[PDB]
């Protein structure tokens, strides 16, 4: 592959969602058993039924809750260099 | 000379005069942002000591310095793929446009993939791409073709379903209705677009063509991405060239020390080179970490723009270009993203006399929406961002309070249908 | 002129008085054979992480 | 792995300190890593030289640590600024910024405390069951062109209705649901229908 020589993984012509990235479009996964290598696809294809007089309107909805996790602070370390360096 | 800050413009301000545009144009501007940088990696031990065992054994006396440097560069390389994914991989599905591009006169052929080529780049993307020791360079996870494919999905998504695909399932809508909603979203009524649909499509199509001319003509058009490449290229050449410095040692070459000096003295000259080379490597890595941070910030901004300028309509002034934002179209570029921002710009204003309210049967009438204007003999109520005078009626205004408490209230007739 | 690497036949043409060449980052990338006077390219001896 | 974003910060800082401590065991070219073992072995004029080698090394090690802490602190600071922005725009308000307060149409958010960080629970409205409808930009009535006041015109194949864009709830097209502008010879794709007058 462009990323290097991959040994032990079976190369297949089947694209899948990326599991373990290798690089340059190549990912690997454990699949029914052995490790395989493949070119990752980006997502399922979807053709929108576009026309000049057609609209899709939701007749129902759901409420979703998602979780976003953000760091706010570090551990407040302090080093006494004189002791650290000399003791 | 002393620089000018711009031409002066005295606004014709008065307590009863308003300017209202009677026409508009569609403007498309280009914003270029860095997303990633080359994923370089330097193996500390090879950089400093090459294949010399005598040097390597002395480098070990410096503990983890090489481990820290290798980790720092690895962390940057990982970030670069994260940055790319955060900006481009915001779409669940890969959307495609129809074979028949019935978009109501709006021509997107310069931003959509060109099927006549081996590549899947759009005409504009081709323009963007065509002109933009222990050391290795790692490839990105997402290749140029894959990034272009994500971009295509985002374009197809916007064109066929507007912003709905960015907040749920993709819901098809006629392009002109999407655009009508985008006009409504900036305070311009829907009929303005439909009545002027041919004009809007023509102004749009012209503006996109101008993007190709601007990018082709101006060599500095993508300096922002070229600068990133040049800064990192210079850093690597600077880094490698420090291997030719002796740093006070008898020579810059380890082999000319080991083959010239007795071991106890060779050791000293090598230590001088290790300190100097380790120091130059630390300098390189610190600079890369600082640059990685500014690239990350740019990528985060680019990702925010992808979400708010492409997958939605922004109400943030000058966030998605100058003017009133309508829509945006992403384009792939080497190590970055280019946004074509489509905005509504007022073009031909006229001077109208105005008033806070109209006094009718002893009561004060205010616009439900719009502003009261006068052409010198008659009063009309019109939308704020486009001149389109209407008869003042009880369905255009609401009544609140008497005529005694509004300063500047004028007398007119309010029609009852 | 010393170092390690892989030597291959080059397609470079040196001037009659030049003995070796260098890259932009002042490192050697080609050498003239002292006995044959042919030019050989020097590439790095392959390496990378595992 | 769900809280990896917070654990990563903890791990990076723990590694930085462990790395720092273990550089005290390095010689940096000195006769030994321990100052007491230098003073007890070498006469002062030579002991000082070996000590300088350890000072340079340990000072460089400490300085490296600090530099990394400042760069890392800048990253956390930026994240904290984002978190503060989200607290104000997602929790203390309702955002109109796409993907800023989660995927979907933001309704509200609730903060939760976490070790060295904050967790936001974003509550969003997501369309679930769309259907195909025929549409038109305007209805043609008395030669007048009627546009939706706040919704979209749709058809089920036999009748035209006006409905809100984000939820199918069809209404009879009336003069109260539409407005008039221009005429039927201007709008492209205008359809003939009856506009009800209450
Ligand atoms: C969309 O715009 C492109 C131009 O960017 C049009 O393509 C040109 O069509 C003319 C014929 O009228 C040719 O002479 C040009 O050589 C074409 N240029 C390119 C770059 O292909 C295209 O026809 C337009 N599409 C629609 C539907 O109007
Ligand atoms: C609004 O401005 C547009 C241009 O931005 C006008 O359209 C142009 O009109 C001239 C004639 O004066 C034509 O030669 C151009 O070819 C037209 N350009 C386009 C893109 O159509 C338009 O007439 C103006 N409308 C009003 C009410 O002033
Ligand atoms: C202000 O607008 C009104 C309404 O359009 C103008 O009055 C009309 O003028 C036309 C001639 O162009 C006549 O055919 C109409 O019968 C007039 N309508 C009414 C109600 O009088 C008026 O002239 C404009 N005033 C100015 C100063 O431009
Ligand atoms: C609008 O019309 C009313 C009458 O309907 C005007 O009222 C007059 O106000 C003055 C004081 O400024 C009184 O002296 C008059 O006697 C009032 N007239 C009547 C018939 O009661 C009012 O001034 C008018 N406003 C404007 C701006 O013209
Ligand atoms: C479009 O909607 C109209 C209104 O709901 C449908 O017409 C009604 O159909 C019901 C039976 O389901 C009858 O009981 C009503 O009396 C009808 N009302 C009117 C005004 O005709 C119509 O059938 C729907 N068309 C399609 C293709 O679904
Ligand atoms: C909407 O109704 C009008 C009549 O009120 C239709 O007008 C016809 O248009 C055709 C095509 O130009 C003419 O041949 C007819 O003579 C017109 N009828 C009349 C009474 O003048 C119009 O076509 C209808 N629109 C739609 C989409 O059905
Ligand atoms: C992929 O398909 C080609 C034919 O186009 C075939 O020659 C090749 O061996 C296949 N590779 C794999 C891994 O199936
Ligand atoms: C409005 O009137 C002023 C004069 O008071 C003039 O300078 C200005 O250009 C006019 N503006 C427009 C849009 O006509
Ligand atoms: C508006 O300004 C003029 C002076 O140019 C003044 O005479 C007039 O009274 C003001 N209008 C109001 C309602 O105060
Ligand atoms: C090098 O020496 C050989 C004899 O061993 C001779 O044949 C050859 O021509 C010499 N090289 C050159 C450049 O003359
Ligand atoms: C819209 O129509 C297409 C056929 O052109 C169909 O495949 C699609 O499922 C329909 N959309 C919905 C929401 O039913
Ligand atoms: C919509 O597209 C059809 C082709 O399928 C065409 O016949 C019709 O005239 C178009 N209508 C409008 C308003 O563009």
């Amino acid at each position: 592959t462009r990323a290097g020589c991959l040994i032990g993984a079976e190369h297949v012509n089947n694209s899948y969602e990326c599991d373990i990235p290798i690089g340059a479009g190549i990912c690997a996964s454990y699949q029914t058993q052995s490790i395989i290598a493949y070119t990752m696809s980006l997502g399922a294809e979807n053709s929108v039924a576009y026309s000049n007089n057609s609209i899709a309107i939701p007749t129902n909805f759901t409420i979703s809750v998602t979780t976003e996790i953000l760091p706010v602070s570090m551990t407040k370390t302090s080093v006494d260099c004189t002791m650290y360096i000399c003791g | 000379y002393t620089m000018s800050l711009g031409a002066e413009n005295s606004v014709a301000y008065s307590n009863n005069s308003i300017a209202i545009p009677t026409n508009f144009t569609i403007s498309v501007t280009t914003e270029i942002l860095p997303v990633s940088m080359t994923k370089t990696s330097v193996d500390c031990t090879m950089y400093i000591c090459g294949d010399s065992t005598e040097c390597s054994n002395l480098l070990l006396q410096y503990g983890s310095f090489c481990t820290q440097l290798n980790r720092a560069l690895t962390g940057i390389a990982v970030e670069q793929d994260k940055n790319t994914q955060e900006v481009f991989a915001q779409v669940k599905q890969i959307y495609k446009t129809p074979p028949i591009k019935d978009f109501g006169g709006f021509n997107f052929s310069q931003i959509l993939p060109d099927p006549s080529k081996p590549s899947k780049r759009s005409p504009i993307e081709d323009l963007l791409f065509n002109k933009v020791n222990g050391l290795t360079v790692l490839p990105p996870l997402l290749t140029d073709e894959m990034i272009a494919q994500y971009t295509s999905a985002l374009l197809a998504g916007t064109i066929t379903s507007g912003w709905t695909f960015g907040a749920g399932p993709a819901l098809q809508i006629p392009f002109p209705m999407q655009m009508a909603y985008r006009f409504n979203g900036i305070g311009v009524t829907q009929n303005v677009l439909y009545e002027n649909q041919k004009l809007i499509a023509n102004q749009f199509n012209s503006a996109i063509g101008k993007i190709q001319d601007s990018l082709s003509s101006t060599p500095s058009a993508l300096g922002k991405l070229q600068d990133v490449v040049n800064q990192n290229a210079q850093a690597l050449n600077t880094l490698v060239k420090q291997l030719s410095s002796n740093f006070g040692a008898i020579s810059s070459v380890l082999n000319d020390i080991l083959s010239r000096l007795d071991p106890p003295e060779a050791e000293v000259q090598i230590d001088r080179l290790i300190t100097g080379r380790l120091q130059s490597l630390q300098t390189y890595v610190t600079q890369q970490l600082i640059r990685a941070a500014e690239i990350r910030a740019s990528a985060n901004l680019a990702a925010t723009k992808m979400s708010e300028c492409v997958l939605g309509q922004s109400k943030r002034v000058d966030f998605c270009g100058k003017g009133y934002h309508l829509m945006s179209f992403p384009q792939s570029a080497p190590h970055g993203v280019v946004f074509l921002h489509v905005t509504y710009v007022p073009a031909q204003e006229k001077n109208f006399t105005t008033a806070p309210a109209i006094c009718h049967d002893g009561k004060a009438h205010f616009p439900r929406e719009g502003v009261f204007v006068s052409n010198g003999t008659h009063w009309f109520v019109t939308q704020r961002n486009f001149y389109e005078p209407q008869i003042i009626t009880t369905d255009n205004t609401f009544v609140s309070g008497n005529c005694d408490v509004v300063i500047g209230i004028v007398n007119n007739t309010v029609y009852d249908p | 002129l010393t170092g390690t690497g892989v030597l291959t036949e080059s397609n470079k043409k040196f001037l009659p008085f030049q003995q070796f060449g260098r890259d932009i980052a002042d490192t050697t990338d080609a050498v003239r054979d002292p006995q044959t006077l042919e030019i050989l390219d020097i590439t790095p001896c392959s390496f990378g992480g595992v």
